[PDB]
Formats: C-alpha cells, structure tokens, sequence
RNA sequence: UGACGGAGCCAGCGAGUCUAACCUUGGCCGAGAGGUCUUGGUAAUCUUGUGAAACUCCGUCGUGCUGGGGAUAUUCAACGAGGAAUUCCUAGUAAGCGCAAGUCAUCAGCUUGCGUUGAUUACGUCCCUGCCCUUUGUACACAC
RNA sequence: CAUUGGUGAGCAGCGAAGGAUUUGGUGGAUUACUAGCUAAUAGCAAUCUAUUUCAAAGAAUUCAAACUUGGGGGAAUGCCUUGUUGA
RNA sequence: GUCGACGUACUUCAUAGGAUCAUUUCUAUAGGAAUCGUCACUCUUUGACUCUUCAAAAGAGCCACUGAAUCCAACUUGGUUGAU
C-alpha cells in the first residue's frame, strides 16, 4: 500500500469520483446506509412514515 | 446552489482552507472571529489583506478559513495567504476581472508572498 | 480595454461601470451643467470631458485627480476624440469648431465657417481631416494640419450624422429625410487631393516635396538611381558567375 | 535481441504507442474508447499544447508530458474529489 | 552551431555528452560562450565558443528548460522552464549564483529588457509577468488570454471560446526602448503592449485565410452535415493525376516534416517575433511567411504641442524669412515629413552647426531618426554626414547618458555610415592607390 | 523530473527484470554458438525448437562497472555532499571537515531541519551524485551512509576504529589532489560492488605522479580506510601518513535512495543466523 | 532576559493479542505448589494518539553568592558566564525549544528521527596561508 | 454546534391585463450582393420540332503506358520476358 | 593454487495399434448416412433502431417567427354530508 501510494499519479480520472467524496481529513467518505437506498427521505415519504 | 470558492494558503507546515461565498460581510478564522486570531501582534499581518484593498471589497462576502497545522507564526502567515488569495479568485470568477488584477496588482505590490509561497528549499552549493 | 462604460448626465457626473459585471466604481462630479462628451486615452490614462457650461475637464483616471480645467467661449455640443494622436474636437455654441489636444490641453486649431448649428463631425482614420455637417445644408472638410476648409458639399436634405470608417474607405452621413444611410467614398484613397481653401507651393499644396538633385555645387552627391548599381558594376563578374546554372543546358 | 527486429515488431506495439493507450495505462481514463472521447473533446495536452486527434504517438520521453488542461473539467473534478481544488489557479 | 557571416563557413559546432535535442539558446554580448536548453534534460548546457569545449552543465530546474537569455549589460543568465519557474544564474566570477523565482504557471518565452533590468515571461495561464532581477519582485504582469484571437479547427468538437489550444502568447519581445512588447503564439492574433501601463496598444490578425486551419473563430454551419463537416471530406481521388491523387501521410504526425504528411490543415500560428533594432517595426514568423509590419510617418497627423501660430504656411514664411531654427522646430511640432525634409534641405551647410546645438533635447529622436530613414536612400551622402557630425559633436553627451531611447535612431544611423557611405569610401580609397601605383611605378616592356 | 525519474526507475527495473527472466536464451544460444564453433552435436531440448535457431541468424552478432554507474562512468566527475545526522557534535563537524577533504568534488552542508526526503530531492535535482551521511556516539563517529543519486544504490556502514587529523597535531595543510586507489583483497561480487560504489565518487583519471594515495584494504569485512603522501627514493618509497583513519564495515546495501527504506535490499548483515562468523562477505 | 501565582494557545514523526518496577508487614485457604487479600518503604524518560515546550496575557515581589560539629531560646571548601590558545560555521543556515522512536552494524552514561521559533555577517578577493593548473592558441572564422 | 447536505412550510424584497423551465419546426446570417435554362456572340422562358441535316476539320511505331506491391521464403498450374521447334 | 586419465555419480533419448478430418467428388477406404424450386406456426440465438444506468464529457454556436410539454400564480369544478 505504501508503494501504491507512492505511485499514485495524480492526473487519474475515474467516473466514480463524481459520486464518490471524501471527508474533511481527506480519507474516503463510505455510507453506512445502503448504496441502493438513500439517507434521506423526501417529505411525502416521512409523512407516511410517520 | 451559492457562488463559492475555495483556496489555500500555507507556510512550513500549517495550512488554511478559505470558503469564501457571497453573504453579508463575515470574516471568521475557526469559527472565531478574525479579531481573535492570537498571537495578537500578528494580527495585523492577518489584516493586511483587508486593510491593503479595502473593507468594501468583504462588505458583500463572507469568508472562513480553517487552519491546522503548524505554529502560531506559520498559522498567521498561512491565514493571510488564504484570505489574499481567495479575494483574488472570487473576483476573478464572480465580479469582474478589472478588479481581478486590481487586487493582484495590489497584493503583488505589497509582497507576492501573499499569493505565491517560498516553497522547494534548499541549495546544495 | 473595453472594461469601462462612462455616463455623463444632465446634472453634470461622470459614472463609471464595469461593462462585464455592471457595477458602479467611479463617480466624478465636475460640471453642473450637462455633460455633453467624455472621452478617454487609447492607454485608460486621461479622460476629457466637456460640458455645455463650456468647460473641458481633464482628468488622470488611474488616479482620480484631475490635471487641468479649461473654460471654452461657447457651451460645447459635441466631442469627438482622435485616439490615435489624442486630439479631440469639440462642436461648440458659437459655430466653431475647436480642435485641442490632450497632452499639453491647449486650443490648437479653431476652425470657423458654418452658418448653423454644427449637427455633427468626425475625424479622419488618419486623424489628418475632420468632416462636419451643420444646419445651412452643408458638408465640410477641415484639413486641421494647415486649419483650413478643404471641401464643402451643400446638400438638399441636412446632414444629421457624420462617420468616417475607421480604414480611409468609406464617409457615412445620415440626413433628415430617407430611411436609409448615405455612403460617400472618398476619392483621396485613389489619388491625392489638394489641401487649398475653397470659398463660396504646389508640393506644399499636394503634402510632398520632391528631394532636390544636388543642395550645393560643393557638396558630394550620389546618383538618383538604386544604391546597388555600384556593387553590380564593381563585381558584375563574379556576380554572374554565381548565376550561371551548375551544368550546360541541352541545346 | 536482435529477435525483435523481427518478432517483436509489430502494429499491435505502434498501436499501443498511440496516445489514448498511453492515456488508459497512465490511469488517465477508464478505458481506450473514455480517452478517445476526452482527447476528441479536447482536454487532453502534450508539453504545453493541446492535442486534438487520437492518432498521435507518444514516445517514451514524451509521455512524462501527457497530462490534462488547465481549466478542465476533468482536472477540476479529480481535484475537487480529493478536494484539493484551489481556485486561484483557475482549478 | 555557429555561422560566420563573412566566410559563409559553420566554423563550430558544438554538442553535449547526453544525446539530447536543443530548443533554444542565448549567447553572450561578449561573445565568449554560447548557452542552450532542451525539451528532455533539464539543464542547460554552457560552451566556450573560443575553444570548443562544454564549459559547464548547469543544474537546478525540475521541469524543460523553455527560453533562455542573456542580459545584454550586466550578463546575467535568465533561463525559464515548465516547472513554473524563471532562474536566474550569475555565472561570471567566482559567484556561482542562482535565484529562483517561482511564478503562477508554466513558462514559455522569456524576453529580456535592453537594460538588464527586468525580465518579462510568458505562461500558459495567459499572462505576461514582468520581474526586477536584482530585486526578484514582480514589477508588474499584463492579462493577455482574452485579448487573443483563437480560432475554431475543422476536426475539433468544441467551441473556439471553450478551447484550451492558444489562449497564451509563446513568443515575446522587448521593444528597444523598453517599453512595449510584441507577442504571438499558436493563435492569429499578434499583440503589443505598453508596459509601464500593462494595456494592449494594438492587436494584428495574423491571417485571414480560410485555407489555414485556426482562422475562423465560427465555422459555418452550412459546411456541417449528417456525418461530418463537409472539409474533412478528402477529395483527393477527384484529382487529375497520381501524384496528388496519392496518399502518403503516416497518421499520428504533427511538427513533422513534408506538409503532404501530415493530413490535417496547415494552423495558423507565429512562432517567433522580434522588433527591429533601426526603424519601428517587428517582423513575425507565421506560417504563411516572415509578416513585417512596420509605421510610417508619411500618414497619421500627429503632432506634438503644435499651437494655433504652428501651421505649414507658418514654416515657409519662416523658412524664406531664414529663421532656421524657427522653421526646424515649427516643422517638428507639425511632425510631417514633407515639412522636416524642406526644411531640413533648405537649411545652408555654413549654419548646420548652429541649428544643430540649438535644437531641443525632445527634438533630437526626432531629428535624428528622420536622418536615418531619410539617409538610407537619399543621395545627399555629404549634406547627410555634416548633419550627422553636427549632431553627435553639439548633442552627442545627451545621446549618451539616453543610450535607450536613441537606441534604435543611433543603429539606424550607422547603418548609413557603414552600408553605403563606407562603400564609396572604399571605393575612392582604391581608386588612389591604383592611381599611385599606375603612374608611380615602372611599366616598360 | 519526478514523474521522468520514476518511469525510468520503473523501466530499468522491468528490464533487470527480463534480463534475470530471459537469461536462459544467453546461454543457450551460447551453446549453439559454440556448436557451430566446434562441429558438436546440439542437445534434444536445443534441436528440436525450431524459432530459437531462425532467431540465431538475427542474433548472431551478439556479444567492470554496473548498471547504476555504467552510463556516467568516467564520463563526468562526480559531485558529493557530505553532511552530519542531525544537531551534531563538534567533533563531528570536525570528522565531516575531513571526510569532505578526503573526496575531491565534495562540498559540506550544515544540517539542520532538514528532512531527508526534501534533502534527497533538492540533490537529486541541483545535479549532485553522491550524499555521505555521518553519525557519531558522543564525538566518535559510527556510522557513514553513500547514497549514489539517480534512483542509485545506498551503502551504510560502520565506522570504528576512528583516528582523526584534527585530533593528532598540527601536521600542516592537506594535499586535496585527485589521488591514486588501492583496494585489497576485494574477491567477491559483493567486494567489486563495494569498490565500485566507494570508487566512482573519484575523480577519473588522476595524474601519473599524483603524489597522494588512499587505500581501501579489506581485512575480514573490515575496510581499513588510510590516507597516504609518497615521495620515491632511490632505494624504496617513502610513506608519510595524512588526513584520517578508520575501519568501515558494511552492514547494508540496498538498492534505492536514503528517504524510503522500501528499497530492495542487495545485501544486509546476517547476524543471528547459525553460520554468522564463518564466512566473510556472508 | 529574574522569581512566585493563574490563564489562552499552536505541531509533525510513532500503532506486532503488543509496553513493561523492586523490597516488605500480616490475615485466610491449601497436603504442597501456591492462591487471594492486606500493608509500609524505595525507584520512575509513565502507560499508544488527547497533549509539546519556547511563546502570549493577567496579578505579586524586587535585584551586593555559599558550609558544618561550638554557642542563646558570629568565624576556617567550591562558584556570579570561564585565560592563553584552539575548532567549526553562510538561509529555513547558527542558535533556542520540546515530542517521539530505538529498525540484524552502532547507540540507551545515549543514538536517530520529528516538528516549533529563527537571525547577525561574507557572498568580494587572491593581499596573507596554502592547494591546484598552464606556459605552441589549435579548435575553423573575426579579433587579440 | 456546523452543513458551503436533500426535501419542504413560509416571510421581507422585486413585481404594468401574469412568471419560470424545457423542447419540436421553419426562416435569416455563419466569405464580399452582377438574375433562370439551353445545343450560347444568341435563343427560350407557352416549346423545340416539320432546317438539326450536309460540308469541313479531326487518327504519334506513344502500334508506350500499375510512378499505385506490408515482411521472409517459394511459385506445380498460371502470368511476364527471352530464346526455340513446327507451320 | 590448473588442466588430463581412471573410478564414481547424475541427466536425456524409445515408439506401436486404430479411428477421424484435411483434394470446390475422391487423403485410398467400398462394412458408410445424407441429391426434393416454401406454404405456415412456435421456440431460440444475434445485430441494429429509440430511450437510458454505472457516469460523466462536449455541444456548427446567433437572432427571429411559430407549435408543444411541465411547475407556479389566477380562475372554474368536486370536496369535512369526506379531497389525498
């Protein structure tokens, strides 16, 4: 890992890095929820929820 | 959806991040205020990008800046390239580029190390 | 620079917006009656202005101050600013038409003739002559080098508008009557016309001089001839002998 | 070997020298057909000028040199996935 | 390589140890060593041109050694390369100095002033940056990527506005007074500049022919069809005959060599300006020849503090009233060249060098450089000599302690004295002695 | 520069790699040569591959210093740093003093705040060749490191029996001419590695009469380091003794620079094993 | 440039199921091995991440050195920035400051890293001390 | 406590018989404007035909023509060139 | 410390029976099996075509006229005797 890191090449373009983020100290952002749902819900829908 | 822009600023090993986007004047360094940021003599090497261009440039953005890394001089100093150097790039993609290179040409006359730092060292004589 | 936009009042204040964001940066208040004509340097350095109280501003623009003010005879109409050699023309209310330059803000020329009021003018590309049209029906031609009248077309409808291109082709007026824009070419980009006043030396007339052979019968002079024909009758051997081809042409 | 010269030699290599084969093993797209489409669209320069057709061949010396545009939209994006992007160098 | 201009002979050749190709070089004004940078090694490669050898490799950028030069006064070192970096290396005497000073993006062009003072680069952002070199500070930049004409390819998918290809000038120059600067790049527009006020004086369209390829800003839509645009079409098998018919043209080739192999449209693009260092103009490598682009004072009225009593009529009163200086003066405050050259020939050889120490010290460029171009073609070779030995005897301190401004009406006039004065000169000269020997000497059988 | 040199790195590595891999065809293709040489008949596995012979006719034509130094070999002189470990004594910024007197064509830097990744970067682009780190033990100083530069081979060693010139009297000035080698007994792959590496930070091609020599005598793994002035006789040749001695033991050598100890090792000191102390260049 | 006493704050290294005292006082259980509890003394760069110190601010003092047996409920060892000489040193350098590690050699009577703060003076010269090079210009013009 | 994250509920402000977003089609520009057709010194354009035919001119021993082939090896039968036998 | 002889030890090398395919019929064998001018239906495989996802990127650009779709506001209708 060390050496991919050294290796990295930094003009690498993937399409994933649209959806994919990363958090403030620069590691990776993984969502605990899903990856086929999503995190938050749209009004109508917690209005029958709840 | 905000017209916003991020830029760097960084001596030894600090290193500040400055958000600046269009609000109603707010100049916050973590949080704090900029009248905050100790070690309270340096604090006009914070001010200078403000006081060198004028507060009417920030009457209509707001900026904050976070800073890790470093000590308190190379904080000051990372802080001051932040500020100066998101000024510079708010200008140039949200106001007009005649003050673009008005404030480069104002930063650039007070010292370029506000904008472009002393990076790469030494020399092997 | 095509940065600045520069308004002028009925109240007498100069404005000036940035044409790419539209936002006021600067507001000289000099006049305080109408500003009739503000110009700038082609260098964004100095911008005249001219006001019908009959004063011409001039002002530093980098800076804000302003290097002189100049107080005229008659409330001025109409500016028109050669950039190029930096002299502008003002149309003023006593039907003359002054010419002043920029740089050291002195009346230069002070051209006088037309019986109305001056609707319009225009330099030429070159900056040599200013055309203007007026009120009486007329079209003239200043030569401003020599501060004369050129040429004058009385023309039935009156000229309200007056543009030269900005290559010597084409003059372009506008008249009172007619949808249309008049196209005039003028006839000095073919030939050379001469700069004598009309009303109702020939080499200084026609802006040459043709070099005289010898200045003085103790003063050396070469031939009127290419500087050439020296070399080649010094070395018209070897000349030759490069030009020959590298081997005999078949015959 | 000298064997190359006559084994080893061979469109397929010529091929792989092209520059989006350079681009899709220097990770720069996803795939050859990714780094047609960008290098077609124009964001996509060798030493400081912008290269524009898919056929150009990159030696080895030249290929420290392929990089992307500045004030791409690519560049900004790898950028600001890492957010790195600065915004005074225009990315 | 260097080349004598007399004997028409490559009498040095000079290569490095490492195999690599030269991009650019600088001599020095004493010209005791030639430097050149490549594209693919990073230094910079220091030969004596007295003797052969490579005096030195010097070290320290981590990117292709664009532009070098030499400032002609001091001789200071300034090479730049794409790392975004200008340096700047003392290299006579003992120093062994470098000075890095870094800039905003990557370099291509450095020009130097005449002085030596101050460095002017170029970088891809779009930018001309001006330096002081003793004080490694930036002077002052011009914003010059949106004053660039870069026009729309045939073949390319995306707008002239959105393109990346031309939008930075690779070639600039120092006018020789200081204070403009001429620059082009891969796009056909060609701009100069003045710049203590950093502002584009002029822009040049460089070309206007649809043939060339980044002409056109917006292609027409007409041309544009169902699969393709209608010029990338070959019609190269409609053609009379074989030769042209043919198609030799190996595929991924651009900068090549043998315009019939490379298939695309020849660009538009100027690779190197330069002014000239006698008479105001520059001259422009594009691709359709060397474009010389030159003023002319015949045209364009312009005078200089020219008041109402200053008139053509006024000149030649005071010219047949023998006012000299009057009339000398007069005729440059109208600043028209049929009024200077009467004025200037009607003056007498018995007071040339009153006038001469009496004229004003605004006036002498003026003077001076109407001598020159005048001088080059016009016959009066001994009336041209007096004013010229009037000149530098009354007012020669002036001229010196200006070097910069009579930089370029100075190496005018002595491209007079040595290019047509001389040659008469030598040619009398050899007329005498083969007079002397032809009656001195003994011819008897 | 940084993406160049690791691509050539890389390159290099990948061809180290296929040589090592496609060795055998060498040696084979030298058994076929010399079955042409002298009329003997080839082996089964060699006969019956009939693409190894139609490539001998292309390969036919086929046919001291090592790949990190055989580009540059006596081409050019080298160019060497020497500095200290980090806030170092006094004596050894003496032994520094003198380590950069014994190499022609090295220069001292003072070491201080700085890091070894951006101090092996600035080096390897000022263009230096070589880079001598030295540690000490209270004054004595016990370790050395050479780092060749362009991506080349790091050897550490230890230092031990250190007698210094600024330690003994005031014996005059130093010579500081380009001097004449010796290196005794270096038999192994490893010992000509070694001379190589301690060698080409020389300069090549000393005078004749250079009036100054420096051996590098192996004794057990135990490089003793002598430095030595000579004026010949006219019966033997006279030996004074000048400028520092010690004893150098190799306990590494690996095949990168000195900021990542990620580097492939060539050779390290077995210690612990069982067979340690029986045989010498282990 | 101090001494007390509070307060604000700023790093970069470092992650093996691995990391870590000693000597006693006694009670109870047990066949014994021992277990468990209890207890005082000595030693200590703590223990894996949070955190540094120099620094900054706020109250308080106020600048003429050290000893044991004697004597009540004074006077007898060193030392207040280190002589002659001597060594090293040119920019993130000298120097100040702490924090980690402990990598087959070396080191813990310490060694190597890591950041924080960061200058003065040369950047010329061969005059002195030395060391080196050349003494046909060769290599092709021009010039010397 | 931050969102410089999504989805909504609303104010202030802007605010002339409404506002926003998206899209299909057509027309005009995208080079500098001398008119359509044909058998063209003129006809036609409502039509070329029942004059559209004759005459003249007009034919290189160039009676030579792949400047057009991915590399190595070969070419039974072809094909090319040269000679030859028989007519 | 070098090469020969002897001795020792080690490595490698066999290639036979039968079938099938290979000649624009026929691979040499009679022990084998195939010669038909289309009508329809079902199932299956493939490729385009249009739209789209991972998942973006670039728009032969401007202006006018005309049609459409969606979201608001406004109006109308149904609606707490019950809309969604």
């Amino acid at each position: 890992l060390r050496e991919k890191a050294k290796e990295r090449n930094p003009d690498e373009y993937y399409h994933a890095m649209h959806s994919r983020k990363t958090d403030a100290k620069g590691l990776l952002i993984s969502s605990r929820h899903g990856d086929e749902e999503d995190e938050s819900l749209s009004m109508d829908q917690v209005k029958l929820l709840k | 959806a905000v017209p916003s822009v991020q830029t760097f600023g960084k001596k030894k090993s600090a290193t500040a991040v400055a958000h600046v986007k269009a609000g109603k004047g707010l100049i916050k360094v973590n949080g704090s205020p900029i009248t905050l940021v100790e070690p309270e003599i340096l604090r006009f090497k914070v001010y200078e990008p403000l006081l060198l261009v004028g507060l009417d440039k920030f009457s209509n953005i707001d900026i904050r800046v976070r800073v890790t890394g470093g000590g308190h001089v190379s904080q000051v100093y990372a802080i001051r390239q932040a500020i100066a150097k998101g000024l510079v790039a708010y200008h140039q993609k949200y106001v007009d580029e005649q003050s673009k290179n008005e404030l480069k040409k104002a930063f650039t006359s007070y010292d370029r190390t506000l904008l472009i730092a002393d990076s790469r060292r030494p020399e092997p004589k | 620079c095509g940065n600045f936009g520069f308004i002028g009042s009925s109240n007498g204040s100069i404005t000036i917006y940035n044409m790419q964001s539209g936002i006021l940066r600067k507001k000289y208040k000099l006049h305080k009656r109408a500003v009739t004509g503000i110009s700038l340097d082609g260098m964004n350095r100095k911008m005249v202005s001219c006001g019908l109280d009959g004063i011409v501003g001039f002002y530093d623009f980098n800076k804000s101050t302003l290097l002189g003010k100049l107080k005229l005879d008659a409330p001025i109409t109409a500016m028109v600013y050669h950039r190029s050699s930096d002299l502008f023309a003002l149309a003023l209310d006593d039907l003359s038409i002054v010419v002043i330059d920029a740089v050291t803000q002195r009346v230069v020329r002070q051209l006088w003739g037309h019986s109305n009021r001056i609707t319009a003018f225009d330099f030429s590309p070159e900056g040599r002559w200013i055309v203007s049209a007026s009120l009486d029906s007329t079209i003239r031609t200043w030569d401003l080098p020599t501060g004369g009248c050129i040429d004058g077309i009385i023309v039935d409808n009156v000229a309200t508008n007056v543009k030269f291109s900005p290559n010597g082709d084409l003059l372009a007026t506008t008249h009172v009557t007619g949808n249309g824009i008049c196209i005039w070419t003028n006839r000095a980009q073919f030939k050379t016309v001469s700069t004598r006043t009309i009303d109702e030396l020939n080499d200084i007339d026609f802006n040459t001089y043709t070099s005289l052979e010898q200045i003085d019968k103790e003063l050396l002079t070469l031939s009127i001839g290419p500087r050439s024909k020296m070399n080649t009758l010094l070395h018209l051997d070897v000349i030759r002998k490069r030009s020959k081809p590298k081997e005999a042409p078949k015959k | 070997k000298i064997s190359d010269l006559e084994n080893k030699v061979t469109v397929s290599a010529i091929c792989r020298r092209r520059l989006p084969v350079i681009m899709h093993r220097l990770k720069m797209a996803e795939t050859i057909q990714d780094a047609v489409k960008f290098i077609e669209q124009g964001h996509v320069r060798v030493g400081p000028n912008l290269i524009n057709d898919p056929a150009y061949l990159v030696t080895r010396n030249m290929e420290d040199y392929v990089t992307w545009v500045d004030n791409s939209k690519i560049k900004k994006t790898l950028l600001r996935y890492r957010n790195q992007i600065d915004d005074f160098d225009f990315s | 390589r260097a080349w004598d201009l007399i004997r028409y002979r490559n009498f040095r050749t000079f290569t490095g140890t490492e195999r690599i190709q030269f991009n650019c070089l600088a001599v020095d004004p004493s010209g005791e060593v030639v430097c050149a940078g490549s594209l693919d090694n990073f230094d910079i490669h220091v030969w004596s041109v007295q003797t052969g050898q490579l005096l030195d490799a010097l070290s320290g950028h981590e990117g292709p050694v664009s532009c070098l030069s030499f400032s002609q006064e001091n001789s200071v070192l300034a090479s730049a390369s794409w790392d975004k970096t200008i340096r700047i290396w003392s290299i006579f005497g003992r120093s062994q100095q470098v000075e890095p000073i870094e800039v905003y993006s990557d370099v291509l062009a450095l020009s130097m002033r005449p002085d030596g003072k101050e460095v002017a680069v170029s970088t891809l952002k779009g930018q001309i940056s001006i330096f002081n070199i003793e004080d490694a500070k930036q002077v002052g930049n011009i914003d010059c990527r949106k004053d660039i004409i870069s026009g729309r390819f045939n073949q390319d998918r995306f707008t002239a506005k959105n393109s990346e290809r031309s939008k930075f000038f690779t070639t600039i120059h120092y006018s020789f007074d200081g204070m403009a600067i001429v620059a082009g790049g891969n796009n056909n527009s060609i701009c100069l500049y003045d710049v203590p006020n950093e502002v584009l004086l002029k822009r040049f369209i460089v070309s206007r022919n649809m043939a060339l390829n980044g002409t056109l800003e917006f292609l027409n839509s007409k041309k544009m069809t169902e699969a393709g645009s209608l010029d990338l079409i070959d019609d190269a098998g409609e053609n009379s005959d074989l030769e042209d018919r043919i198609d030799n043209s190996l595929p991924g080739s651009q900068r090549g060599g043998d315009l019939s192999t490379r298939k695309m449209r020849p660009e538009v693009r100027v690779t190197s300006v330069q002014f000239s260092p006698t008479a105001n103009a520059f001259a422009a490598a594009s691709t359709e020849g060397l474009l010389i682009y030159s003023t002319n004072d015949t045209i364009l009225f312009d005078p200089f503090d020219l008041d109402v009593d200053v008139t053509p009529h006024s000149t030649v009163e005071a010219l047949r009233e023998k006012q000299f200086l009057n009339a000398l003066v007069m005729a440059f405050r109208l600043n028209e060249e049929y009024l200077i050259n009467k004025v200037y020939e009607a003056i007498p050889i018995k007071e040339i060098p009153l006038v001469a120490s009496n004229i004003p010290a605004i006036y002498l460029p003026r003077i001076l450089k109407f001598i020159g171009d005048f001088a080059i073609e016009s016959q009066h070779i001994e009336f041209n000599l007096i004013w010229i030995k009037a000149l530098l005897s009354a007012s020669g301190g002036y001229i010196n302690e200006h070097k910069y401004l009579f930089s370029t009406a100075m190496r005018s006039i002595q491209r007079f004295i040595v290019r047509v004065a001389k040659e008469v000169v030598n040619t009398t000269t050899d007329n005498k002695y083969t007079y002397r020997f032809l009656v001195s000497t003994d011819g008897s059988m | 520069m940084l993406r160049r040199q690791a691509r050539e790195r890389r390159e290099y590595l990948y061809r180290k790699a296929q040589e090592l891999q496609d060795s055998q065809l060498q040696q084979k293709r030298q058994i076929i040569k010399q079955a042409l040489a002298q009329g003997k008949p080839l082996p089964k596995e060699l006969a019956e591959d009939e693409s190894l012979q139609k490539d001998f006719r292309y390969d036919q034509s086929l046919k001291q210093v090592d790949d990190e130094y055989a580009a540059t070999s006596g081409i050019m002189d080298p160019r060497i740093i020497v500095t200290t470990s980090r806030d170092p004594s006094t004596r050894l910024s003496q032994f520094a003093k003198e380590i950069k007197l014994l190499f022609p064509n090295a220069v001292r830097l003072n070491r201080g705040n700085y890091v070894m990744p951006n101090l092996v970067d600035a080096c390897k682009k000022s263009g230096t060749t070589d880079l001598v780190v030295l540690h000490e033990h209270r004054g004595v100083p016990t370790s050395l490191t050479i780092s060749h530069f362009p991506h080349g081979p790091t050897a550490q060693f230890s230092l031990h029996n250190v007698v210094m010139r600024h330690d003994i009297i005031n014996a005059g000035n130093q010579s500081e001419v380009n001097p004449h080698l010796i290196f005794d007994n270096f038999t192994t792959a490893l010992g000509k590695r070694v001379v190589c590496i301690l060698k080409h930070l020389f300069n090549a091609g000393p005078k004749k009469d250079s009036e100054r020599v420096i051996t590098f005598a192996n004794r057990g793994d135990f490089i003793s380091v002598r430095q030595h002035v000579y004026v010949r006789t006219r019966e033997g040749v006279e030996i004074a003794e000048v400028g520092p001695r010690f004893e150098m033991r190799l306990f590494e050598l690996r095949l990168g620079t000195l900021e990542n100890k990620d580097a492939d090792v060539e050779w390290q000191l077995r210690r612990f094993i069982r067979t340690a102390n029986k045989k010498d260049y282990l």
